[PDB]
């Protein structure tokens, strides 16, 4: 579709037929086929991570400026104390997580072999493609649109590169996200990365 | 000139451009960070 | 104390190395004017030995009996900036050249004459491969995947 | 063939055929034998003279009129030490963003002509000129003076060559006479005119 650069040829294996294709791949990774296929499904994974991140990371600090909770910092919610110990916590998340993760990587393999439930075997996802399930996965039955699948994309390129901010920002500053657009707002000209 | 551009292309001119920058590289990050034992970072 | 050693901070060897190459540069200086080239030469020797050996001091280094640091490699998390990190970056580094070097012999071998562009480099050709060398840990492991990295 | 030449009853070099604006055959170096060479060369000298004129402008107008004077302004040579609204760093950031984005379109119609003539925002809009370097449209040439027949195009673009080269002769001399001399340009004119026998380097 678009030039991610005007003036500069689309690489050959980037026919378009993707969702969010711009032509971008400066450094050639996705030449051979099995590179593009896996590295489809990194971006969406990574991508959807990144936006629930981001939104968890932002928003329990934006109380401030209305005052409903008192929460502390992303970077301090670690230290408190919780109901049961990090350790017990780990491991079970380990042990939810293994599974969910092993069912899902057996679609990418074989796509529609872990259609089916294991334990109540009178239930199914509907075929659909490989990493968009649907099924209960979907249960307002959204129409999955490439303009719906273009939109998702790019909000979690997006959501990436806020990520990354966020976390080289407070590195240097040793703030909060949200403090540090404040100060930006205050004095636009003198409140930069270059701090004179 | 293309002949003059071939003749810059060359081995020896090519590898001694390229060392002579890659010397004054480090010599300079050996002159801004003297004296490193361990990377403190 | 690993091996019997002990931190520099606390050695005496070590600051008595300190004075002795302190009192050695300053031995020197007595023969010239204090305003001539020379003594500010002198100056900065001095003030560059005394911020080496804070320096070392201060990163936690261990000496022996001789007032010497001495590097723990075996893989303590206390010592990793001594041999683990720089050990990385250096194979980091070695990787990209090696893998730009790979691209750039595999790219030519379809040539009529593939010889007389190893004697006359194509600078064009290598400036556009030599950025690709950056991620060259995924490329390389990707290649390995596919059955791509060794000749068949 | 029979165009007036630098260097009278001399031959001048064969890539120079006399078709190009601003033409006296003189390469004697050959640093654009080769036509792609020749048309980067061009390109450049376009641009160099482009800013020259501006730079010239810039420093001997605000100049003389500080000398007779109606205005009050400071050196150019010493006008990059006065303190401005911010730090000289952010402004460099701000002008590298905006001539980044500027300069890079140019690049493109360089490697690939007529490639970005099209407003990326608002597509009812266009540049209009079909020649590289002269990009025309109503941004560039809002009074449409940029078009006509081949004879009205050589003057005008020989004119703008023949005026660049002068501004940037002049203002490298403004350069090495602040060096030198160490007083304003106008101030030089002025001694070279009270005494020109003895006013002199
Ligand atoms: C992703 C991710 C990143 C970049 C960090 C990064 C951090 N964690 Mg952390 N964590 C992350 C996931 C998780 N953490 C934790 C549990 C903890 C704890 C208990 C603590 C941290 C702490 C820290 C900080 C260590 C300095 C740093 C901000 C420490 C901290 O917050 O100190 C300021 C800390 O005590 N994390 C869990 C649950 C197992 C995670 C999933
Ligand atoms: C993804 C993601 C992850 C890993 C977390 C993880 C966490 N959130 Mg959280 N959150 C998210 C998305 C996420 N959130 C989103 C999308 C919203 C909206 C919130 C709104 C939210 C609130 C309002 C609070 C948390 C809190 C917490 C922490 C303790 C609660 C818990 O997990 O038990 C924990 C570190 C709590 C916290 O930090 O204090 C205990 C808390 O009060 N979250
Ligand atoms: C959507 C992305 C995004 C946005 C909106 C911002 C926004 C902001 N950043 Mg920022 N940043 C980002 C990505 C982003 N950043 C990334 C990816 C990095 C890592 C390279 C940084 C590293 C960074 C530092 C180190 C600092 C900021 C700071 C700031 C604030 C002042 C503006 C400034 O100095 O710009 C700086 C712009 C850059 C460093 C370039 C980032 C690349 C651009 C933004 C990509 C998006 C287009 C402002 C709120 C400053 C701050 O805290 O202000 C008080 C500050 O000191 N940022
Ligand atoms: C006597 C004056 C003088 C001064 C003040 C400097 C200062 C500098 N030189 Mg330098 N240089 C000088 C004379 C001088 N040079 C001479 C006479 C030669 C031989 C022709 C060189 C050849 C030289 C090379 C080959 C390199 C430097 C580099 C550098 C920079 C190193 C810092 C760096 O890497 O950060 C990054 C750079 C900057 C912050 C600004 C530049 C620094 C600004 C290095 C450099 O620029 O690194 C990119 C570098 O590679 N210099
Ligand atoms: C494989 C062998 C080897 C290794 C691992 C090293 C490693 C090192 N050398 Mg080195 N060196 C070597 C061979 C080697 N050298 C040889 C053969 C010579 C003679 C030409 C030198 C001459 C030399 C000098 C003159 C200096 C180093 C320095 C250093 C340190 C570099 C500090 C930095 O940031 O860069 C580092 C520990 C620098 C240092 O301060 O070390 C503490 C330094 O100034 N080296
Ligand atoms: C970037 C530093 C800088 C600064 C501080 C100034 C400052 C000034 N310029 Mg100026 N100028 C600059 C760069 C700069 N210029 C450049 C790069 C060019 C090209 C020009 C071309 C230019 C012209 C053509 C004129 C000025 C004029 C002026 C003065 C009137 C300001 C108003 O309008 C003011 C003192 C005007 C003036 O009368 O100068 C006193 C005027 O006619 N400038
Ligand atoms: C002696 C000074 C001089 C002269 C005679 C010209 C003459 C010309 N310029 Mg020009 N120009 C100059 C200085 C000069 N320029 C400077 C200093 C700049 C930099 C600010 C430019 C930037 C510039 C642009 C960006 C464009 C021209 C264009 C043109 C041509 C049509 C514009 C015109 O005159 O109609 C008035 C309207 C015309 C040959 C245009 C052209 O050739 O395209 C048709 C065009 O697009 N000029
Ligand atoms: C447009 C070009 C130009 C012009 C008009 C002037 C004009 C002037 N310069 Mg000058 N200069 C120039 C370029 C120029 N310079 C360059 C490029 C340098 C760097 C080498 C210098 C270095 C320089 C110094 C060091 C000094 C002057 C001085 C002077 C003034 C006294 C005359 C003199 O002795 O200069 C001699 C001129 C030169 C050595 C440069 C040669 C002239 C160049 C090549 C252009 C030739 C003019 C052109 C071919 C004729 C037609 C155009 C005409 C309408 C201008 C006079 C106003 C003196 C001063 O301050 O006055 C009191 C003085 O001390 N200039
Ligand atoms: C998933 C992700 C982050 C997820 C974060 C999460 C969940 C955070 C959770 C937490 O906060 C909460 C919620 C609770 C907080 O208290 C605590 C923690 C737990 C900390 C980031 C991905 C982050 C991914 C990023 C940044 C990727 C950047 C990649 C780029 C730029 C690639 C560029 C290229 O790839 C192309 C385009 C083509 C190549 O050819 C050319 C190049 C140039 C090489
Ligand atoms: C290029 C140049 C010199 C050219 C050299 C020549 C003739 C070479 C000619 C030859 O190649 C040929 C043709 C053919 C070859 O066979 C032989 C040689 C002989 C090799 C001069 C200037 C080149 C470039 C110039 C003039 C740059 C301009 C600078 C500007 C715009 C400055 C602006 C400001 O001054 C303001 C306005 C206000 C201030 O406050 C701030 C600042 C920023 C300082």
């Amino acid at each position: 579709k678009g030039e991610w650069l005007p003036g500069l040829a689309s690489p050959d294996y980037l026919t378009g037929s993707l969702a969010g294709d711009n032509g971008f791949d400066p450094l050639g990774l996705a030449e051979d086929p099995e590179n593009l296929k896996w590295f489809v499904q990194a971006e969406l994974v990574n991508g959807r991570w990144a936006m629930l991140g981001v939104a968890g990371m932002l928003l329990p600090e934006v109380f401030t400026k209305i005052g409903i909770i008192n929460v502390p910092e992303w970077y301090d919610a670690g230290k408190e104390q919780y109901f049961a110990s990090s350790s017990t916590l780990f491991v079970i998340e380990f042990i939810l997580f293994h599974y969910v993760e092993i069912r899902r990587w057996q679609d990418i393999k074989n796509p529609g072999s872990v259609n089916q439930d294991p334990i109540f075997k009178q239930y199914s996802l509907p075929k659909g493609e490989v990493g968009y399930p649907g099924g209960i996965f979907n249960p307002l039955n959204f129409a999955p649109t490439q303009e719906a699948k273009e939109k998702e994309l790019a909000n979690g390129r997006l959501a990436m590169l806020a990520f990354l901010g966020f976390v080289v920002q407070h590195n240097v500053t040793g703030k909060g996200p949200f403090e540090n657009l404040l100060q930006h707002l205050s004095d636009p000209w003198h409140n930069t990365i270059v701090q004179t | 000139m293309r002949d003059l551009k071939t003749y810059l292309s060359v081995a020896p001119v090519l590898s001694t451009l390229w060392f002579g920058s890659l010397a004054g590289l480090l010599i300079e990050i050996n002159r801004l960070f003297p004296d490193a034992l361990t990377f403190p970072f | 104390d690993i091996s019997g050693l002990t931190p520099c901070k606390d050695s005496k060897q070590f600051a008595k190395r300190e004075k002795q190459q302190i009192k050695k540069l300053e031995s020197s200086l007595k023969l010239y004017a204090p305003e001539s080239a020379p003594a500010l030469a002198l100056n900065a020797q001095i003030e560059k030995t005394k911020r080496r050996f804070d320096n070392y001091g201060k990163y936690g280094l261990l000496c022996g009996s001789d007032g010497l640091p001495h590097l723990i490699v075996n893989g303590d998390q206390r010592h990793w900036g001594e041999f683990i990190t720089p050990g990385i970056l250096f194979l980091y580094i070695a990787g990209w050249i090696g893998w730009v070097g790979r691209s750039y012999l595999i790219a030519i071998s379809g040539e009529k004459k593939p010889a007389m562009k190893e004697i006359i480099i194509d600078v064009p050709l290598a400036s556009r491969i030599i950025f690709r060398g950056f991620i060259w840990p995924v490329a390389a492991y990707r290649e390995f995947l596919n059955g791509d990295l060794i000749a068949k | 063939p029979d165009r007036p030449i630098w260097f009278p009853g001399s031959t001048p070099p064969e890539w120079l055929d006399g078709s190009l604006p601003g033409d006296f055959g003189f390469d004697p170096l050959g640093l654009s034998s080769d036509p792609d060479s020749l048309k980067w060369n061009v390109q450049a000298e376009i641009v160099h003279c482009r800013w020259a004129m501006l730079g010239a402008a810039g420093i001997f107008i605000p100049e003389f009129l500080t000398k007779i004077g109606i205005l009050n302004t400071p050196s150019w040579y010493t006008a990059g030490e006065q303190e401005y609204f911010t730090d000289k760093t952010t402004l460099f950031v701000v002008e590298l963003i905006l001539i980044g984005w500027a300069e890079g379109r140019r690049w493109a119609d360089i490697i690939k002509p007529g490639s970005v003539n099209t407003d990326p925002v608002f597509p009812n809009n266009k540049l209009t000129g079909t020649d590289v370097g002269y990009p025309g449209g109503l941004w560039f040439d809002p009074l449409g003076w940029g078009s006509g027949s081949p004879a009205k195009l050589k003057e005008l673009r020989t004119k703008e060559i023949k005026n660049g080269r002068l501004a940037m002769l002049a203002v490298m001399g403004a350069w090495f006479q602040h060096i030198y001399t160490g007083t304003g340009p106008i101030d030089n004119l002025f001694a070279h005119l009270a005494d020109p026998g003895h006013a002199t380097i």
